RNA sequence: ACUGCAGGGGAGACUGGAAUUCCUGGUGUAGCGGUGGAAUGCGCAGAUAUCAGGAGGAACACCGGUGGCGAAGGCGGGUCUCUGGGCAGUAACUGACGCUGAGGAGCGAAAGCGUGGGGAGCGAACAGGAUUAGAUACCCUGGUAGUCCACGCCGUAAACGGUGGGUACUAGGUGUGGGUUUCCUUCCUUGGGAUCCGUGCCGUAGCUAACGCAUUAAGUACCCCGCCUGGGGAGUACGGCCGCAAGGCUAAAACUCAAAGGAAUUGACGGGGGCCCGCACAAGCGGCGGAGCAUGUGGAUUAAUUCGAUGCAACGCGAAGAA
């Protein structure tokens, strides 16, 4: 029961899943909806379709709740990043600019080891 | 094969009834050689049909085969440690060939007598939208489009 | 000696940002994480995500390279203090004061040891999940020492250029780094030419079993030190020296075998790379394996069940005719 015209809008796109948050821009989440919070499981999670129908719900989220216009700030290395912004375009929300803010360590903490598989 | 295409072989008119699409329900329907035993069923079948009908058996037919017609198929893949199935399009030919196949193979095994009245049941049934062929579609449809996430 | 030059050479002190984690609060609800697939695990008692603030340790993206420095090991976030070495130029000074170096001494990656501190992240050991016949592993979830600091110890690495140090000589071609030098000196070009100190590649002679080396030699010579006499046993035993320990160094023998090995060639193989093809895959058509009959085979029986054949390529075969 809130009214905020524009916001943020917030896409974590990682190799096992995808978090598509809605905040104002302040930053207070307004939606959160997920690949998981809709129909899936599994590694499918990671999948384009599974992160464009979470956008998908989370874009109709936001349009109940009251938003209308969302900047976008991007991350992770994910397959979902443009599917994500097609279906927040084209599901009755405007992105505006696109930025990727994908936190970059100047040689910080080590990573694990390297996968022997 | 790995040569490109094969060029399929043509089909004549059938004087009876002038369209390719009967004499493809014969050849469908023909075993162990016999054309005219084929031909006679068939035609059996749609004067049943007419019968219970009224309009046009070729018209019939042909409500029958858009209503059967399907949009996409299961055919499977695998990569690595798991198969999973890969919905794709299908070609309006291969469309009709696995629609007739399925009608044929439907009413092959139906509760009736003689594959005359199985027949024009089964025609009738896909005319209306309610027989087996119809029933196989929506399986295979809706089972295809729970897969849409592996579209690749 | 004097004048310049470049440098992650080294030590100490102060200090900066990114990122991860954690803490507190706000927004907020049902998932998060993970894989080839999952599950263990985390959240619903408010997690993941988002914002703001704070705490803490580690490491310093971009510059960054084929580069530079250092005896080797190794060395870059920034600033300051102290300090080492090298190169170039003048020839200013001494006048063979040089080279190597048995023993001896010092330095010396990582792992490990002692004492105190610290611990974000990673991570032996360990635990659970998963794969598999088994999985004391590869994968996932966690997680202790350790990785960090201070002072000591240990002195071991494929510590490699698998090439000891010093000097003299032996065509060239082409990059890079630090200097100097006249000229072409404005042909602005910071290019070309000359010299010194390096660092790469290609290449002449020469050497080599070959691969290859080739002015940074494995070429031509000299001086000094170290090392080998077939492969295991064995760098092990005993003794000795060092070490808190782990262990390090010196270091055999009996016995056993006639090979162990280094290069290059052919072939074959690969769950290596590139291409192409086959009812080989795929779309379908008709069968076997279930039942009865005929034929051949194995086994058993008997007088023989004469005999051969035994994967695909033997099994209605030899046998196109057993009273
Ligand atoms: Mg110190
Ligand atoms: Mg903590
Ligand atoms: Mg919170
Ligand atoms: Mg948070
Ligand atoms: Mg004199
Ligand atoms: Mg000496
Ligand atoms: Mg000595
Ligand atoms: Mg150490
Ligand atoms: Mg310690
Ligand atoms: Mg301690
Ligand atoms: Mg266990
Ligand atoms: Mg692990
Ligand atoms: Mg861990
Ligand atoms: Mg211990
Ligand atoms: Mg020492
Ligand atoms: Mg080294
Ligand atoms: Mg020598
Ligand atoms: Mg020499
Ligand atoms: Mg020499
Ligand atoms: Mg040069
Ligand atoms: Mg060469
Ligand atoms: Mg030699
Ligand atoms: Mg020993
Ligand atoms: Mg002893
Ligand atoms: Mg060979
Ligand atoms: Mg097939
Ligand atoms: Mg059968
Ligand atoms: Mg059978
Ligand atoms: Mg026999
Ligand atoms: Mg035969």
């Amino acid at each position: 029961k809130k009214n905020v015209p524009h916001g943020a809008a917030h896409i974590k796109s990682t190799f096992n899943n995808t978090i598509v948050t809605i905040t104002d821009p302040q930053g207070n989440v307004i939606a959160w909806a997920s690949s998981g919070h809709v129909g899936f499981k599994g590694s499918r999670k990671s999948t384009p379709f599974a992160a464009q129908l979470a956008a998908e719900n989370a874009a109709r989220k936001a349009q109940d709740h009251g938003v209308r216009k969302v900047d976008v700030f991007v991350k992770g290395p994910g397959s979902g990043r443009e599917t994500a912004i097609r279906s927040l375009q084209a599901a009755g929300l405007e992105v505006g600019a696109i930025s990727d803010v994908t936190p970059q360590p100047h040689n910080g903490v080590r990573p694990p080891k390297r996968r022997r598989v | 094969p790995r040569k490109g295409p094969a060029p399929k072989r043509p089909l004549v008119n059938d004087p009876v009834y002038g369209s390719q699409l009967v004499t493809q329900l014969v050849n469908k329907v023909l075993l162990k050689g016999k054309k005219s035993l084929a031909e006679r069923i068939v035609y059996g079948a749609l004067e049943q049909a007419r019968d219970k009908t009224g309009t046009d058996p070729v018209i019939t037919l042909k409500r029958a085969l858009d209503n059967v017609k399907p949009a996409l198929e299961v055919r499977s893949r695998r990569v690595g440690g798991a198969t999973y199935q890969v919905p794709v399009e299908v070609r309006p030919d291969r469309s009709t060939t696995l629609a007739l196949r399925w009608l044929v193979g439907y009413s092959r095994q139906r509760r009736e007598k003689t594959m005359i009245e199985r027949l024009a049941n089964e025609i009738l049934d896909a005319s209306n939208g309610l027989g087996a062929s119809v029933k196989r579609r929506e399986d295979t449809h809706k089972m295809a489009e729970a897969n849409r996430a592996f579209a690749h």
